[PDB]
């Protein structure tokens, strides 16, 4: 037996009909890894900013930035 | 509208239009003032149009200042048909006197936070000196409220029951204010009219006006504000 | 606190309103 | 206070025009009745 | 007065509503 | 104005200050 | 431009590298 | 899948798992009804 | 039949009613802010922002009100002090009333999705079976959030479009809601700068929009599908509360330690401004300026704000309070009506003496006055017996200086002793405590009690996680092991 | 005047209409929903 | 504190048992 | 006022175990 039909829901249908499909082999994990090891650097570099254990020119790092 | 013009309608044709609540303007004439016949002239149609009603307030951080308001009554704030007279001098000195009329209105207006301000717009037995470019003077401002006014709980001045009844145990010495005795002591405000157009074919003046006036004590309690009320004026001379 | 509990048992009302009407037992023709 | 009387008279206007034709449109004829 | 009301008004409530829940869930529970 | 003043007036108060813990190796 | 802190956490960022590395030619050494 | 909703469960609860909620109800409330109160 | 603990479990393949339980959440939430937001009104004192603000008052949403525009109430009042002649929709009341509104209309919402669940939507095309295309809807929903995050930087907090965010001095004086340009150097990654906030958003807006249409495009390979169970909504939601308790974690020590998004106007002073002697610091500053100026010790000490008086004193600090010392700080101290003024301390010899100010562990500390050179030269002893340094013995006096209290010199060591109680907990003020019934205990900020909730949130969410990662990767045993 | 009103109470005023745009949108509203109404006859 | 403390208490024991209670009447109607 | 409340609570537990010493369900050996 068929589902419910509505407008709406035929309209959205093409964004829910490609469940289980995936490329075969590895994809794109190696271009995912470096997304992922360059937000690590990222945060580590937020991180020792805000931990004061990066110190930079002009970053300020206290309430005198509201200055 | 001029005053002739008024005249020249019917009551059909203003009713429900508000321009019963508007002065006459002097559409023709001049603004010399001074060129006017001094002498002693019979103030007569004095009327007064408020324009705008400010109240004076107090904020957290400690500015006083006059805000505006919304007036929650309908046009009824106008003043119209007042008598008295006003004597003229070369020199330029003027003195103004009003008799008697509609020299009373009263009024609420809503202060931004919904706190309703009622008050009388009032210009009675008004003593004003001054030049013909501004002459400042004082008025009677009476109480709001009738000496026979009574409360939702009964409470009067001239009448009523000068207790909480519907407490047998709780009327005494802390709602002094409120039951003890019901005041109608009476106020003072003060005004300051200016002439701007003059007509000495028919004798009429006009001009605007700014009074700063108590507003309503509740019958001796919640101490009350200024209102200041800048309008138009008009009247006939002799 | 007062008008908190009269508008809270009004709503109340009303809600156990809007389920008696539309999430009633079905009458059934059987 | 014109824009809310303009759209309010709409509004109404739209309501009754939609009463009026709906009992214009054949009324009598929509009942289960035989004849 | 303003706290005893409102505890009383608040037991008022849920204590005949629980009990009228529990028999509802366990008539519904048996169909 | 006298930095050294006020950094021996906010010591005794509270040692903990910044400006008591900041540029001290020099004393 | 580049303090000392930076330098230092840019070369932290080479070493890190070089020891994972390091780890990996250790797995593969087995 | 069809009018009937499909996923229905049916929820348990024997008389030993509401004795043990009881007591932790209660026992909550012995322990921190002290600092409640204040 | 199921444990109480799984009754939840019934909209696992049910995406209309999942979508329906989502929709009744999103209406108790946005009911809560409301219902809080009206309670906050109901309960809020405007009339003094200096040494009553907000954070004086017990209030949690308030201030996440104020900080993006909402200033204005529909009383008449704005939260400067100021007078609101025309607060618009978008008052504190009109927020209330909106998310009131928002509530109601998700719980129809809610109420429409429980009841037509099974669309055909939700069915797979190819076998009709009840399928989610977990990747292109996390493509969508990443499109949509990089959307919603740029257009909240570059319009809404940079003042082009929308009101801009809260922005103060460092020490809590002047502070207004003011639109803010974005900072795209380094100092964009100041916590404490404004500007990296519109910075942060526009460019990760634009980074969510890409990666949106990343995921839109390209399919998950096989391998990477497999690993972390694509086809599985729980491992979604356990990568969810993953990353929900890592931003718990983030916002609970960025309110803690303080930042640019947590003003101390709207939030209340941080524990480390005490420690640290910040407003300690920038008031002796602005004494020993005009004093090289050449004023005396009377003025320039009521050239001092109240409110930055206010500011040092460690009743406004957060780690002062207690787990059930429960609501307002004003029901705590009482509510502060007046700045006594600074009090300096005298010996017979006529050198000057400084109280040792509270240290934020010690709920009670003892009462020392020490000299200019760190020597402790008075105290208030608790053994009045073979004592060296009691107030009597060494002969203090205090005078006032700016204050209520402005000239003031008292020589009682009775009244001496109570003043170097006061003044060691920083600067001294007087407090109403009849209106409240105030206990005279110290209690909690809102960011205090904001940085416990979310912390706990967080570490219970941490173990959410781990429980529903393992859920995820261990379905198969979830009733138990093969046997063979 | 201290403030501005309509000022069309009373008067005698037909349909209420104090600005012919009313009695432009009455018409037009009316006339759509007759336009339908025809155009949509003889279709049951 | 006395009563608010007192709605606390009770409020904590009532609700959390209500829906005990629901839940083994159900049960033990079921069984 | 509190006295009772802990009195309450204490004798509530106490009932509690009464009824789940007494009025267990009895373990079933089939
Ligand atoms: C993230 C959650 C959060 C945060 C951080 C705040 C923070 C704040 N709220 Mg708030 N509020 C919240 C959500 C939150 N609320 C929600 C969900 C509601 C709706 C129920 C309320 C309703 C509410 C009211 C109505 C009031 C506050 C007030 C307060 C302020 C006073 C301190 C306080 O919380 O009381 C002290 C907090 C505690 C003692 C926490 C209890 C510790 C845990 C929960 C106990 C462990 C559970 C235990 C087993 C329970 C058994 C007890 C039982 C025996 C009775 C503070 C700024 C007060 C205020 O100042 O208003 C202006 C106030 O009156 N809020
Ligand atoms: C033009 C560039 C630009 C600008 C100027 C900013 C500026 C900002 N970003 Mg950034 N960002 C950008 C683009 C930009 N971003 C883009 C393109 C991305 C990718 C979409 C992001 C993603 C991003 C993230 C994900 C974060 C920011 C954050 C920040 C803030 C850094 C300062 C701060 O408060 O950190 C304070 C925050 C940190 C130092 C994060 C530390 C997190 C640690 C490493 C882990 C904490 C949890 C951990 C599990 C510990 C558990 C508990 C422990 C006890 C065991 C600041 C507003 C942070 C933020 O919002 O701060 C409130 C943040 O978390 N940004
Ligand atoms: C039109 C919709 C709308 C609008 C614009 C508002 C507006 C407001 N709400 Mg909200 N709200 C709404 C819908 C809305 N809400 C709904 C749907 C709910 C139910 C969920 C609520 C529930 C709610 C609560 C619980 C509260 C408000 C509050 C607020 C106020 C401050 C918001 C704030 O501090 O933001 C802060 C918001 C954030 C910091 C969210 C940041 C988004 C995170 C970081 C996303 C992380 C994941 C993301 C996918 C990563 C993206 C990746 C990137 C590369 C793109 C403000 C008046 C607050 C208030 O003061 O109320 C009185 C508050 O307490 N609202
Ligand atoms: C947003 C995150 C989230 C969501 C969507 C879920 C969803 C799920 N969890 Mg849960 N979980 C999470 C967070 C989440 N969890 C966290 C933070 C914890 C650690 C504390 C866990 C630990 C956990 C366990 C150990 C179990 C699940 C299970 C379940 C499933 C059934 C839940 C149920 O019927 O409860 C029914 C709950 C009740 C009938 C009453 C709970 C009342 C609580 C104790 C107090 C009241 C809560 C209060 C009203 C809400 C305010 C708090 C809020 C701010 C968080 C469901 C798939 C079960 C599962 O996997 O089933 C197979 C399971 O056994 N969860
Ligand atoms: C005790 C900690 C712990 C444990 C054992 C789990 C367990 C789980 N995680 Mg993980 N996770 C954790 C915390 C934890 N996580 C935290 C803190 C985060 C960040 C929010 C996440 C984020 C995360 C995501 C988003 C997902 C999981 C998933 C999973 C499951 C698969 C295993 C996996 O991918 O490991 C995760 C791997 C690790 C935790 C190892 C991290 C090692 C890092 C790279 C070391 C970096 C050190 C570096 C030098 C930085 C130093 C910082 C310093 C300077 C401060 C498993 C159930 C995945 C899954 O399939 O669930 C079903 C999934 O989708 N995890
Ligand atoms: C029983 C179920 C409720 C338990 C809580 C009892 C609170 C007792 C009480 O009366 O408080 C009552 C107090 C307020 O209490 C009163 O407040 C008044 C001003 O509004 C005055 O200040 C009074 O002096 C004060 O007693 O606060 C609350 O209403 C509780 C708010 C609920 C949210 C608390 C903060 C959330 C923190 C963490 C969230 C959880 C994190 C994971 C777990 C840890
Ligand atoms: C039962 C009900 C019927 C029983 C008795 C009915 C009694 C009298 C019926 C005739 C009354 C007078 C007819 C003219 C009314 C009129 O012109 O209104 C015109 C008035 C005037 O409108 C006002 O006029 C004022 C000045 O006089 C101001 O200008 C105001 O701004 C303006 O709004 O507007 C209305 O009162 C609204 C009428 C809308 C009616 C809609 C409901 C009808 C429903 C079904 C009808 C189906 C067909
Ligand atoms: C099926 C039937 C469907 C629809 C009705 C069919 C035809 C209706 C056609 C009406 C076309 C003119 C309407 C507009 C109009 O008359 O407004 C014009 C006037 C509005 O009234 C006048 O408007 C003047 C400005 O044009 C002035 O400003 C004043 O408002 C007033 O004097 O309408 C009327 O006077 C009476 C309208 C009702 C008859
Ligand atoms: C908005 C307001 C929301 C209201 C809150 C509603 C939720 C309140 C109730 C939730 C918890 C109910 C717990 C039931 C408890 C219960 O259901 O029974 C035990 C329960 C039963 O597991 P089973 O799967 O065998 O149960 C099958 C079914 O009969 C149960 O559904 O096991 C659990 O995992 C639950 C927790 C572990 C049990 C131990 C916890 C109790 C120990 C207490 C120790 C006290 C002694 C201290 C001495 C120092
Ligand atoms: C304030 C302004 C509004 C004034 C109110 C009074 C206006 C006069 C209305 C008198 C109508 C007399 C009844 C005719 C039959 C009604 C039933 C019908 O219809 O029975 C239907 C019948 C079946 O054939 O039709 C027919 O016999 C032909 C009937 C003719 C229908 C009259 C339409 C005139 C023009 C309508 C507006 C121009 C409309 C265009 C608008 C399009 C979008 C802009
Ligand atoms: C229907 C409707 C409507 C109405 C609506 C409404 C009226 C709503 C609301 C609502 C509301 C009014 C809501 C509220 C809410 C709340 C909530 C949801 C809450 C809560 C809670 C919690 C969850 C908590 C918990 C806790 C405690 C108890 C204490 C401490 C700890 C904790 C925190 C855990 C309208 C007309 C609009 C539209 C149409 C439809």
């Amino acid at each position: 037996e068929p589902g419910i039909v509505t407008p709406l829901g035929t309209l959205l249908r093409p964004l829910n009909s490609e469940a289980g499909k995936v490329l075969p082999g590895w994809g794109t994990t190696v271009l995912m890894a470096v997304a992922i090891l360059l937000f690590a650097v990222f945060l580590l570099i937020i991180l020792e900013i805000y931990n004061s254990s990066l110190i930079l020119d002009g970053v300020t790092n206290s309430w005198e930035s509201l200055a | 509208l001029t005053y002739d013009e008024l005249q020249g309608l019917t009551y059909l044709q203003v009713k429900g239009t508000g321009i019963a609540n508007t002065c006459p303007v002097v559409e023709q004439g001049t603004s010399n003032v001074r060129e006017l016949k001094p002498g002693d002239y019979k103030l007569e149609k004095f009327c007064m149009e408020p324009t705008s009603f400010t109240v004076k307030e107090e904020d957290a951080k400690g500015r006083e200042e006059f805000v505006k308001t919304k007036l929650l009554t309908r046009l009824t704030y106008g003043l119209d048909g007042m008598n008295g007279s006003m004597k003229i001098n070369n020199d330029g000195s003027v003195e103004f006197r009003e008799d008697e009329g509609l020299d009373y209105a009263a009024t609420t207006v809503k202060l931004p936070g919904g706190e309703y301000v009622p008050f009388l717009f009032t210009i009675k037995e008004f003593d004003g000196k001054g030049t013909l470019d501004s002459f400042s003077g004082d008025f009677l401002v009476p109480s709001y409220r009738g000496s026979t006014f009574l409360d939702p709980k009964g409470r009067g001045g001239a009448t009523g029951y000068d207790n909480a009844i519907a407490l047998p145990a709780k009327a005494d010495a802390d709602e002094i204010q409120r039951l003890n005795n019901k005041s109608y002591t009476p106020g003072k405000g003060s005004a300051v009219f200016s002439v701007a157009k003059v007509d000495t074919e028919t004798g009429e003046i006009a001009g605007v006006f700014e009074s700063i006036q108590p507003s309503d004590t509740e019958m001796g309690a919640h101490p009350a504000k200024d209102i200041k009320i800048t309008g138009l004026w008009y009247g006939q001379l002799t | 606190m007062e008008a908190l509990v009269y508008t809270f048992l009004l709503i109340g009302t009303l809600g156990i309103i809007f389920f008696s009407i539309f999430f009633r037992e079905p009458p059934r023709i059987a | 206070m014109l824009t809310l009387k303009i759209f309010v008279y709409t509004v109404v206007t739209f309501f009754v025009g939609l009463f009026i034709f709906g009992f214009l449109s054949n009324d009598p004829s929509r009942n289960p009745g035989k004849g | 007065v303003n706290i005893l009301g409102l505890t009383a008004t608040a037991l008022f409530i849920i204590i005949p509503t629980s009990f009228l829940l529990i028999l509802y869930v366990k008539t519904a529970a048996s169909e | 104005q006298r930095v050294r003043t006020v950094l021996d007036m906010d010591d005794p108060a509270k040692e903990e200050t910044v400006k008591e813990l900041r540029k001290d190796i020099n004393n | 431009s580049v303090t000392p802190s930076l330098k230092n956490f840019l070369l932290s960022l080479v070493a890190g590298a070089v020891v994972l590395a390091a780890i990996a030619g250790a797995v593969t050494a087995v | 899948m069809a009018r009937p909703n499909p996923n229905k469960q049916v929820v348990e609860l024997n008389r030993s798992s509401l004795y043990w909620g009881l007591l932790l109800i209660f026992v909550l409330a012995v322990l921190f009804s002290s600092y409640i109160f204040n | 039949g199921l444990p109480w603990y799984r009754v939840h479990t019934v909209v696992i393949n049910d995406p209309g009613r999942l979508i329906s339980v989502h929709l009744m959440h999103t209406a108790l939430v946005a009911g809560w802010a409301g219902a809080m937001t009206l309670f906050e009104i109901a309960v809020f004192d405007p009339s003094d922002p200096v040494l009553n603000p907000m954070w004086r008052q017990g209030m949690f949403v308030l201030p996440f009100l104020t900080r993006l525009g909402v200033t204005q109430s529909w009383g008449g009042w704005t939260i400067s002090g100021e007078t609101s002649s025309n607060p618009g929709i978008w008052s504190y009341e009109g927020a209330a009333a909106s998310h009131i509104v928002l509530s109601g209309l998700l719980f129809l919402a809610s109420v429409w999705h429980w009841v037509y669940w099974d669309l055909e939507l939700f069915r797979d095309p190819r076998t009709g079976k009840t399928a989610l295309d977990l990747p292109k809807i996390f493509g969508i929903h990443l499109f949509l959030a990089g959307l919603l995050c740029f257009g909240f930087g570059a319009f809404h907090v940079t003042g082009v479009f929308g009101p801009g965010i809260w922005v103060s001095d460092p020490y809590g004086l002047t502070g207004s809601v003011q639109p803010v340009a974005p900072s795209w150097g380094a100092e964009g990654f100041d916590p404490y700068n404004p500007g990296g906030v519109p910075a942060h958003h526009i460019a990760a807006g634009i980074l969510g929009v890409l990666a949106g249409l990343f995921h839109l495009c390209v399919r998950p390979s096989i391998r990477l599908y497999f690993g972390l169970s694509m086809g599985s909504i729980e491992s979604v939601l356990s990568s969810s509360i993953a990353a929900v308790f890592w931003a718990a974690f983030v916002v609970a020590g960025t309110m803690w330690y303080g930042s640019a998004a947590t003003p101390i106007e709207l939030f209340g002073p941080t524990r480390y401004q005490w420690d640290q002697g910040f407003f300690q610091q920038e008031i002796q500053k602005r004494v020993a300026q005009s004093t090289s100026e050449g004023l005396s010790v009377s003025e320039a000490w009521a050239k001092i704000p109240e409110k930055l008086a206010f500011y040092d004193y460690i009743g406004n600090n957060p780690a002062k309070g207690g787990l059930f010392r429960t609501g307002a700080m004003n029901s705590g101290d009482g509510i502060a009506v007046g700045w006594l003024g600074h009090a300096s301390f005298k010996d017979q010899e006529g050198r000057e003496l400084f109280v040792r100010r509270m240290p934020t562990f010690f709920e009670t500390f003892p009462v020392v006055l020490i000299d200019k050179d760190g020597v402790v030269r008075a105290d208030v002893p608790f053994r009045k017996a073979e004592s060296k340094y009691s107030i009597e013995q060494v002969g203090v006096s205090v005078t006032f200086y700016g204050g209520e209290l402005n000239g003031l010199t008292f020589t009682d060591p009775s009244t001496v002793k109570k003043y170097a109680r006061k003044a060691q907990l920083g600067e001294i003020f007087e407090f109403d405590r009849s209106t409240l019934q105030s206990d005279g205990v110290f209690r909690s900020s809102p960011r205090g009690w904001f940085t416990f909730g979310h912390l706990s949130f967080a570490l219970l969410f941490f173990f959410g996680h781990i429980w529903h990662g393992s859920r995820t990767i261990f379905r198969d045993v979830f009733a138990g092991i093969d046997e063979d | 005047l201290v403030d501005d009103r309509m000022n069309g109470d009373g008067t005698g005023l037909p349909f209420g209409v104090n600005d012919g745009i009313l009695g432009w949108v009455i018409a037009g509203t009316l006339g759509t929903i007759w336009a339908i109404y025809f155009v949509s006859q003889k279709d049951l």
